[PDB]
């Protein structure tokens, strides 16, 4: 199938930071790579769809800029409210595998 | 000069017991019918059969026979092996080359053709061309002077026939065998066999020797025979063919007691107090065999330009119903086709290369046992002779016309990548077609054969199923195919900057997706490389493909049973 | 629009399971496909498989005559029936909603949490 | 009962001037070259040429040759004609059946043929299979016994005979002699040719005729050509073939010169004084042919169950490639391929009909000269017996096997129009190549133009081009393609209740056109009706073809010169 | 190609009227048919798309009901600002042809 | 998003006419395609040809060899070059904005007219 590495399984940021989640594929997706973020003790809720799109209800901070295999997602200037665990999925083929989630941190 | 045999029994089934006797400088003749050993004493011989077969030992002269025996002594084929798409004056220019030395001059060549032809009295067809069913040439009582002048370069003392009578009329095979009889004389040992004789032909004997059901029945001078049955209990009536009066004794106006008869033979007896006195260069060799098949090729338009009328039609037919792919939704479907449709074509052209070595296993059998060649030196030279220009050729014929009819993709570097894959595929087809047609004689079995492997390869090309979607234990087939790489390099040549969604740019984002509105799509989908590799990935394994089954084309030429 | 799961939070190992998402403010006839997930401790999300609205159903392959989805048309449910449980897959369940031409996991379900013990 | 002729010129070349004779109730022999008049005069005496081309008279016991001349004499052509797949009890009620009245008893059909049978010595074969080459029979010097007898049914007083001994050992042809001498004297009247006779042959003979180069150089008894020739100038040499002496004068040991010596002949004199003396039912023919062919089919394994086996491991293997087809995007893609393969393939196998007609073709001729049957008999009988069977098993083998292990669609209506929409386009192809191989006696021929007509065929099916998409001055030609209307009947027969964008009905409304969202916007983007009428329109069209195409080979197997 | 008749090529209503206008289609059209509004004097503005969606900047009471070819507008108690000349177009083929264009009177 | 056109309301007959469309609010090289229309005198509308983003264009069969669409990319403008003009079609012109996806003409040009007399 197609396994999405989030090599970076963890981080430890500040406030008013720009941070870049990479999301690396094992195929090419073509630009169908969603985003989501789960806070704890709720479902994902989705955040970018199209790896270039965004979701209406988020500031104009979190951006997807992907091409090929090598998908990310760009936060500048991330708040107190957006850290979570940041979900890439794909949705090119039929098993639906997430990736393995990356877990923002406050140093 | 004479040949000498004791005690041969041949089995694959003995049908032999054991066969005694010498052979003079004259004309030495076996008879009987066809099921008996007449067409195996002379193949042992000649040594056209396997020695663990055989048993007894031959003699020459007081000394065995050789590995140069079969280098300086000449077996001719029953049937027309000679090329009469060439001329006699070219086809013994080629049997000149491949038997005289490499130190021999070529005015020596010349010359030694000229003291052959003018003996043969083909001096009137030398440049006349032999003959074909399309091209109307020389007679065929001429085309068995041809194979015999073919055997008679660096003068073998030794002469082998098989059937010199059979696919002749009567005063056609007249001037054969006064010929052979001219021959006869001149220090020529002459040894074949015959099927259906005839006293005109019987009377210019000088030794005889009869075969029935794999035993012997005569052995000795010719006109004894007639002297000879007379004593097991006949009499040749009034008015009979004696060679047909000999065939008379056989099947009951049985074979043991004719047997024995001839055990307690006074001419066997002579030939046992005698019998048991004696018991007791590369590139040269490419240089010239490129040419006779280039020869043929030319030599045949029914073959080759008719294999080029097609294709020129097709390209233009095909130019016709295309013309102008459009980016539109439609464009999938109709590159997708052609190209599928060509990569195709390819593959069944490739299907009539059978053509080529089925039709030609004959004469490599007779000509390699003669060691007119090296294996690899026919397998090198044919290969360049007929593999090469036919295949290069229409890859070009429809890369020219269908490329800018259709437009397809206006850079410079894929239309000559589009050339060489389809040159490619047109080779990796041949390769193994001509690996299942290796060493087989039949047609109709191989052709059959490979309509099935290709139909089954084509139900993987990608097109008929997508090859992502099939069953794990089954997605290993898919690398078996050539179709498969051809059509793969075609799709990853064409569909790179294409766009199908008109008035949609998708390279930026395709909303709405199921849609399919880049080349990428279509070629992703479809379970192909993107990368660069992914284009030369097919082209190495078709190279891959076209050296193992050109290999085991070799092996097939080379482990196949020539005896 | 409106997804939520009902079910039980325990169950003995290597009999059964069963789910129900019932939705509300939209009909799971009309316009979307229906599929189910499950997030480990230990936190790996695995989509399971979803029903289409015409009853149509893909499976995740990992999960092949385990997983079953049946649905009950007339009040909107559909239905969670995983087989054979072994204890390892206690996971936490969700039913989502999958548009088809937006095609991303637009609405889930609240959250239920089956714990696979003795 | 005696035969004659006089002053017989015959064109299309005048390969003859004029020949003068009677043949007496006897044995008849006519001898000479193969170049010569030798097998033209017999096609003369038995009426198997163009009477145009004719000159002279036929007379026979003071009468010409009548309609019923054909239907009381028999004519054995050289090649087996027999059945060799039956045996020679089924061959020779087949022959009574559609040679005695329908007024006789088929206790009289039982014993005449007990008459013949019993006379040929084929008792021990009477139920013994003839002998194929992939089933083990009777000897072949039977099989000449076989079509005798075949041709003795309502006991003909005039037999002819094409080379009663080529194809025959000697001893071989010696028993079949030996039977038409005891037909030599049971008022029998044979009129035979031989190439390349013997004395034993010559010796049993009562009249003989000689032909070279259209020539006439004997005629009378058959004793007296030896004592003829020693006057002509020769004299015969001891031990020598009388008959192969004969043609020891013909090529030089001057045509011009021996046929003056023949208008000098006293044996043409006593001619000259005779000559001028003598100048001077369907529902039975359809209720037995169809058996004959039916026992062929059942006759060979090789042929029949070898093309079931085909079509099962490849119902099998086309099977487990697809499995299932899925309602993603993707499943456009297998579905139109597997109709695509399923209808190629059954246009592709029905180039097998080619072989049907051109294998009988011979037989065909032979027997309706005889006059077993009206054309419309033949027609209505073999279609019933060939084209009937083998092609309504494996439009039920692939129907039965493909749907559920596919999963096509799961109606019962649905399952049988794929079956009959299968067995139409098998019929239509297999018309086809009956229009096309009607009154063809090659075969590399036609198969070479059905092949390539159907890769033109399928170019316009719909798969590899859109069909809306070409040019309005070529799109005449996608109504004259087979593979067209049967794929395009199961494009609809499948495509009208799928959905191929899953979690996105689009039978409401398609957002994000360019999608193929359901069967329909597939079906119509090829071009093809939605309506009931489109599905039927196809099998209209291909019912008319099946009806012009058997018209078509209906009229080449009328207007064919059968002569 | 595709020729839409407008086979009712006028009327004569009277405002609150629900007025039909159909477009009669030469083939099938699949819902790609769109309804254009030209007053005298301007371009066609845009008024529903795919036959049964509309466009923002209407009432909700122009409303396309066609299936097949029989592609037809329902214009329930319409206005004094809704006289005008309907247009309906096919986006299915590439030669796009238009209807031959209604107009609304009034008695 | 805005269109408008700028040319000559009248013409001698068969030579030549020149339209030209300078779009603003959106780049012509973006997204979306970009046609002509042409509506006669007694009301009859009728579309001409689009010219693609990227440069690829197809014109109405009905205007073959007569109609050619070029641009000039640099200033968004896009040209209507309508040669051989027959005093018949005089009619109104307009340029016009397809959405490709949504599929409809969303946007429009202005309005002008040519007059082919003498
Ligand atoms: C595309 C149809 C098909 O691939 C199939 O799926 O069904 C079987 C089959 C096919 C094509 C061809 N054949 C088949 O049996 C035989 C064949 C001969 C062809 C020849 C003549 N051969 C003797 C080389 C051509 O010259 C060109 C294209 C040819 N295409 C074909
Ligand atoms: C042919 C062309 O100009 N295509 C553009 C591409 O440059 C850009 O990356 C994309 C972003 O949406 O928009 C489109
Ligand atoms: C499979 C199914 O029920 N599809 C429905 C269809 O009946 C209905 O026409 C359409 C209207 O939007 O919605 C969807
Ligand atoms: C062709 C079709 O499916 N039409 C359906 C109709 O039957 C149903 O009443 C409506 C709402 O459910 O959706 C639509
Ligand atoms: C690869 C590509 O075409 N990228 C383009 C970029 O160059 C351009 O600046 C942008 C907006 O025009 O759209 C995108």
């Amino acid at each position: 199938d197609i396994v999405l590495t989030q090599s970076p399984s963890s981080f430890s940021v500040s406030l008013g930071d720009r941070v870049t989640i990479s999301c690396k594929a094992s195929g090419y997706i073509l630009n169908r790579l969603a985003w989501y973020q789960q806070k704890p003790g709720n479902a994902p809720r989705l955040l970018i769809s199209g790896a270039t799109s965004l979701e209406t209800g988020f500031p104009s901070r979190f951006s997807g800029t992907g091409s090929g295999k090598d998908y990310t997602l760009s936060i500048s200037s991330l708040q107190t409210e957006d850290v979570g665990t940041y979900y890439c999925q794909q949705y090119w083929s039929t098993p639906w595998t997430f990736g393995g989630g990356t877990k923002l941190e406050i140093r | 000069a004479v040949l000498s045999f004791h005690n041969i029994c041949y089995r694959v089934k003995e049908i032999l017991s054991n066969i005694n006797g010498i052979m003079k400088p004259g004309l030495n003749a076996i008879l009987g019918p066809t099921g008996g050993g007449k067409s195996s004493l002379l193949d042992v011989l000649a040594a056209r059969k396997d020695p663990s077969g055989l048993s007894g030992d031959v003699l020459i002269n007081g000394a065995p026979r050789p590995a140069n025996f079969k280098c300086n002594s000449g077996y001719v084929v029953q049937d027309d092996v000679v090329m009469g798409t060439l001329t006699v004056r070219e086809n013994l220019q080629f049997s000149a080359a491949l038997r005289l030395a490499t130190t021999m001059t070529n005015h020596e060549k010349n010359e030694r053709i000229n003291r052959v032809i003018q003996e043969l009295g083909l001096d009137k067809v030398a440049d006349s061309k032999v003959g074909t069913q399309f091209i109307r040439g020389v007679s065929g009582g001429e085309r068995k002077r041809t194979s015999i002048g073919m055997e008679l370069i660096t003068d073998p003392s030794i002469l082998f026939l098989d059937e010199p009578t059979t696919g002749l009329d009567s005063s056609t095979a007249n001037a054969v065998l006064l010929l052979l009889k001219r021959m006869s004389k001149q220090g020529r040992t002459i040894i074949f066999s015959i099927h259906q004789p005839r006293y005109s032909i019987f009377k210019l004997f000088d030794s005889l020797t009869l075969l029935a059901s794999g035993r012997l029945m005569f052995h000795g001078p010719a006109q004894e025979a007639l002297g000879y049955f007379e004593s097991a209990g006949y009499h040749c009536e009034a008015y009979n063919n004696p060679a047909d009066f000999f065939l008379d004794i056989i099947n009951g106006d049985l074979i043991e007691k004719l047997a024995e008869i001839y055990v307690n033979s006074s001419f066997y007896k002579e030939t046992k107090a005698e019998l048991h006195q004696l018991s007791g260069s590369f590139c040269h060799q490419l240089r010239w065999v490129s040419k006779r098949s280039f020869k043929n090729l030319l030599g045949n338009p029914q073959a080759s330009i008719a294999q080029i009328i097609v294709t020129v039609v097709l390209g233009l037919v095909i130019g016709a119903i295309y013309f102008g792919l459009k980016n539109d939704s439609t464009g999938i479907q109709n590159r997708a086709g052609v190209l599928f449709f060509l990569t195709t074509n390819q593959c069944f052209s490739s299907v009539s290369a059978v053509e080529l070595f089925v039709v030609e296993k004959k004469l490599f059998i007779h000509e390699y046992i003669s060691g007119y060649y090296r294996v690899s030196s026919y397998f090198l030279g044919k290969l360049l002779s007929d593999l090469l220009p036919m295949r290069m050729l229409p890859s070009i014929i429809f890369t020219c016309i269908v490329y800018f009819m259709l437009g397809l993709k206006p850079k410079a570097d894929a239309f000559f990548v589009m050339m060489f894959t389809l040159m490619m595929v047109a080779y990796s087809a041949s390769s193994m077609a001509l690996a299942i047609a290796a060493g087989q004689s039949v047609v109709s079995v191989a052709t059959l054969l490979m309509t099935i492997c290709f139909v089954f390869m084509m139900i993987f090309s990608g097109l008929l199923v997508n090859l992502t979607t099939i069953a794990s234990w089954l997605s290993w087939l898919q690398y078996f195919s050539i179709p498969r790489y051809g059509f793969t390099a075609l799709q990853h040549n064409e569909f790179l900057g294409q766009n199908f969604c008109p008035g949609l740019n998708a390279t930026g984002n395709n909303p709405c997706n199921y849609a399919t509105c880049t080349g990428e799509e279509y070629l992703v989908k479809q379970g192909i490389d993107l990368s660069p590799w992914g284009l030369w990935k097919n082209h190495v394994a078709l190279a891959c493909m076209i050296v193992i089954f050109l290999t085991i084309a070799y092996l097939k030429l080379l482990f196949l049973k020539k005896y | 629009v409106q997804l939520q799961e009902s079910g039980p939070g325990l169950v003995k190992p290597s009999q059964s399971l069963s789910l129900t998402c019932t939705v509300t403010g939209f009909s799971i006839t009309s316009d979307y496909a229906w599929n189910w997930i499950r997030q480990f401790p230990g936190k790996k999300l695995e989509w399971m498989g979803y029903i289409n609205f015409d009853g149509g159903t893909t499976y995740n392959p990992s999960l092949r005559g385990r997983i079953s989805i049946t649905r009950d048309t007339s009040k909107n449910q559909f239905f969670l029936q995983l087989r054979s449980v072994t204890p390892e897959d206690t996971a936490t369940y969700y039913c989502a909603t999958f548009y088809g031409a937006k095609g991303t996991l637009d609405y889930w379900g609240q959250g239920t949490s089956v714990t696979v013990s003795s």
